[PDB]
C-alpha cells in the first residue's frame, strides 16, 4: 500500500513474539510457536486517517548478543513491540536492556509500544499492571497487556502504533 | 566400571556446541545477504 511501515518485534525468548506476530497477520493461534530460527516477517495491510498502510513486520530469535544480521534488523524500523512475559518477572526485568538496544540501533523518532503478552494466563501473573504501566510513562512507551492465544488487544497493539506514526 | 567417558562426553558436548554456533554463524551471515538483496525470500507464507 502507499505507504509502508516497517516493524520489529523484540524481547526474551519464549514471551509469544512469534505467535504476536501469527496472531495479528492471520489472526489465528497456531499455536505452540516453535522458536524462531533466523529471520522472517509477516505483511497486514491497515487504514489510518483514512489512508492505506502496509505493515511489514519482523520477527526473529531474543538474539541480544550482537550477530551479522542485528543492525539489518533493527535498520529501518518506523515501530517496535517490545515484548515481555506476563508470567516471568525475568522477562520483564530485562525491558530496560532491549529498549537500550532499540534505542540507538533505529531512529529516535521509532515508535515504541511494550507489550505484556500471555494476559490469558492471569492465574500464573508474575507482574502487576501498575508497575509496567509506569515503566511504560517513565520511558516515553505506549502500553497494553495482551494475549497472542485470544486475541485480545493484539489488533490494538499494532493499529496504536501506527497512529502515532502518523497518516 | 570406566568413569572416563564423563570427560569423553563432555568432550562431545562441546563440540557440538561448536557445531551449533557454526550453523548460527551461517544462517546469520546468509540472512545479511539476503535481506540486502532480496528481503522477500524471508516473507510467510509464500
Ligand atoms: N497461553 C499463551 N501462550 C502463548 C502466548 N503467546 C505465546 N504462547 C506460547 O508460548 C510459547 C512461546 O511463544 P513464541 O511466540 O514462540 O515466543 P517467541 O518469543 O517467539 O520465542 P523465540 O522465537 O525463541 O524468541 C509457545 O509455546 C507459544 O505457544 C499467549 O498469549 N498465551
Ligand atoms: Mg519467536
Amino acid at each position: 500500500y502507499s505507504y509502508i511501515f516497517k516493524y520489529i518485534i523484540i524481547g526474551d525468548m519464549g514471551v509469544g513474539k512469534s505467535c504476536l506476530l501469527h496472531q495479528f497477520t492471520e489472526k489465528k493461534f497456531m499455536a505452540d510457536c516453535p522458536h524462531t530460527i533466523g529471520v522472517e516477517f509477516g505483511t497486514r495491510i491497515i487504514e489510518v486517517s483514512g489512508q492505506k498502510i502496509k505493515l511489514q513486520i519482523w520477527d526473529t530469535a531474543g538474539l541480544e548478543r550482537f550477530r551479522a544480521v542485528t543492525r539489518s534488523y533493527y535498520r529501518g524500523a518506523a515501530g517496535a513491540l517490545m515484548v515481555y512475559d506476563i508470567t516471568r518477572r525475568s522477562t520483564y526485568n530485562h525491558l530496560s536492556s532491549w529498549l537500550t538496544d532499540a534505542r540507538n540501533l533505529t531512529n529516535p523518532n521509532t515508535v515504541i509500544i511494550l507489550i505484556g503478552n500471555k494476559a490469558d494466563l492471569e492465574a500464573q501473573r508474575d507482574v502487576t499492571y501498575e508497575e509496567a504501566k509506569q515503566f511504560a510513562e517513565e520511558n516515553g512507551l505506549l502500553f497494553l497487556e495482551a494475549s497472542a492465544k485470544t486475541g485480545e488487544n493484539v489488533e490494538d497493539a499494532f493499529l496504536e502504533a501506527a497512529k502515532k506514526i502518523y497518516q | 566400571e570406566l568413569i572416563q567417558l564423563v570427560l569423553k562426553q563432555k568432550e562431545t558436548i562441546s563440540k557440538k556446541e561448536f557445531q551449533v554456533r557454526e550453523l548460527e554463524d551461517y544462517i546469520d551471515n546468509l540472512l545479511v545477504r539476503v535481506m540486502e538483496e532480496t528481503p522477500n525470500i524471508l516473507r510467510i507464507p509464500t
